[PDB]
């Protein structure tokens, strides 16, 4: 189990750690989060009590370094930093645990939710979508735009998701216009899976990361990317059977985790109705269709 | 975006543009089978691709053999239209290629956009306007060449005959839509009006009769009467 200590909490803030969250009051004696499960990426995220504008946070993997949080009163945010001095850090952490100034990552033992949301997400792939090579952790916020969004403006603060565009020369083979537009299998299997992602695990990893950024930060370009990646699979007549079964599991846990009150803004009516009821894979997503129909029958 | 009631004189500026109407590409007759089921038989069709400024009509004849062994023909027809329009554009010299193509039916947008990916600077536009081009097959010479075709064929016409010698494009298009609107509402009466006077003939190289300026005003007024008549016969007014 790993620990992310906090130097202090000088401003009142709601802190998230993965799908959990808690409120910290202005200058409350809070010194971090302990008992963080090893083996998964994690995200620690923030929403200030006095300006809910800009949810922001940090993706990290405790196996890659010792990380802590420190408020910067000049830039006005909680910043993740890495401590290279391992003994300084163990020293800091041990003192804060002895004084019981830390919240415990509150994982129920039955619960596989976080694993199921991050199964294919790798820190190495996050760091290629979020480019800031001097840090081992990645900052994301509500306002960051995607490469695709910028094409339609600061490139250093962009989310470099894989561009997917159904009416593009990449998506459409000369001479197979109708075939390729109505059945996206070429674009999914040859262009994206074989060509760009290399394998379905990397594809699902980016799909999962896009969802989590949409959910945790309200990042609109991330929600667009998540829906495009779902639509590309559902709009393909030929999909490896293992991918369809895994996609059903992935989407099920994403829909299960979504706050009931954010479904109006995080779920695209067209994509979901098309995917569950009109597409080639209309009959291949049983678990996702069941939870969607019981939880969000309005959208449909 | 869409060409509507507010932005149509753009039809007659000097940016090359084409209307594309696909309503006569896939044509069928429905009939009973010996077993009392229903079946269709395709007949030859055509793409109606028109420069409204010059009157140049690129009539691509769609021979029934293009449907042989194909499924979902109404969907295929839109993609075949887009394939042929794209082929036409590529066949034209660069300085003759359109800047815009306006499709009369919105279902042509995605097929044409996808076929024209190589031409990102050609704008593909819908129109809220209700243009009467489905009635093109009521023009005897166009119907004749479509039905006589035994293979795919492109035939070029000027749908304005020599009108542009005497009137503007604006007025010429105006006349064409009125003629076609009349043929669409009551083809029999429309053709009666156009040929009632055997002394006015259609030149071998023309589609419409050789009306004087004054006779065109009469004709035009008779076509408006006919359209209003049918509007009353229809709605009882
Ligand atoms: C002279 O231009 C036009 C353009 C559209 C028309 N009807 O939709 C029309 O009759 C005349």
């Amino acid at each position: 189990m790993n620990t992310v200590p906090f130097t202090s909490a000088p401003i009142e803030v709601t802190i998230g750690i993965d799908q959990y969250s808690f409120n910290v009051k202005e200058n409350q004696p809070f010194h971090g989060i302990k008992d963080i499960p090893i083996g998964h990426v994690h995200v620690i995220h923030f929403q200030h009590a006095d300006n809910s504008s800009m949810r922001y946070g940090y993706w990290f993997d405790c196996r890659m370094g010792n990380f802590y949080i420190q408020y910067d009163p000049k830039d006005g945010l909680y910043k993740m930093m890495e401590e290279r001095d391992g003994a300084k850090f163990e020293n800091i952490v041990h003192n804060f645990k002895e004084r019981q100034m830390m919240v415990s990552y509150p994982k129920i033992d039955e619960d596989d939710t976080w694993y199921n949301l991050t199964e294919f997400v790798q820190m190495d792939k996050i760091r290629k979508i979020v480019r800031k090579d001097e840090n081992q952790f990645s900052y994301v916020d509500s306002s960051m735009t995607t490469v695709q969004e910028n094409e339609l403006s600061d490139p250093a603060h962009s989310l470099n998701y894989t561009v997917i565009n159904f009416k593009s020369r990449e998506a459409i083979r000369p001479g197979h216009e109708m075939e390729d537009f109505l059945d996206k299998s070429y674009y999914l299997n040859t262009v994206m899976l074989q060509g760009i992602f290399k394998n379905s695990s990397n594809y699902f990893g980016e799909l999962q990361f896009a969802f989590l950024n949409a959910m945790f930060f309200g990042n609109y370009g991330s929600s667009l990317q998540w829906h495009a990646m779902i639509e590309l699979i559902c709009s393909s007549a030929t999909v490896p059977k293992h991918m369809l079964d895994k996609l059903d599991e992935i989407l099920y846990y994403q829909i299960k985790t979504l706050p009931e009150q954010y479904s109006d803004i995080l779920l695209n009516e067209r994509v979901w109705n098309i995917c569950l009821y009109s597409s080639f894979q209309k009959n291949s997503l049983h678990n996702t269709e069941k939870i969607m129909e019981n939880k969000y029958p309005e959208l449909l | 975006g869409a060409m509507n009631s507010s932005n149509y004189a753009e039809l007659f500026n000097n940016d090359i543009k084409l209307f594309v109407d696909d309503t006569n590409v896939y044509r069928v007759t429905v009939h009973k089978t010996f077993e009392g089921n229903v079946a269709t038989k395709a007949i030859n069709g055509c793409i109606f691709t028109l420069n409204p400024k010059t009157g140049h009509l690129f009539l691509k004849i769609i021979h029934t053999s293009v449907w042989a062994g194909q499924k979902r023909l109404s969907q295929l027809a839109k993609w075949k239209t887009a394939e042929e329009v794209s082929a036409l554009v590529r066949s034209l010299p660069k300085e003759e290629q359109p800047k815009q193509i306006i499709v009369t039916r919105k279902a042509m947008l995605d097929p044409l956009e996808v076929h024209m990916l190589d031409f990102p600077n050609i704008a593909i536009r819908p129109t809220e306007l209700r243009l009467p081009f489905s009635a093109a097959m009521s023009i005897d010479k166009l119907s004749d060449v479509v039905m006589k075709a035994t293979e795919p064929q492109m035939v070029l016409f000027n749908i304005y005959d020599d009108w542009l010698d005497r009137i503007s494009s604006y007025t010429a298009f105006s006349r064409l839509t009125l003629l076609l609107r009349a043929l669409k509402t009551n083809e029999e009466s429309a053709k009666m009006i156009l040929l009632s006077d055997p002394t006015i003939t259609i030149k071998s190289y023309h589609l419409w009769p050789s009306f004087t300026d004054e006779q065109w005003i009469t004709i035009e007024s008779q076509m408006r009467d006919l359209i209003l008549t049918e509007y009353g016969r229809k709605y009882n007014v």
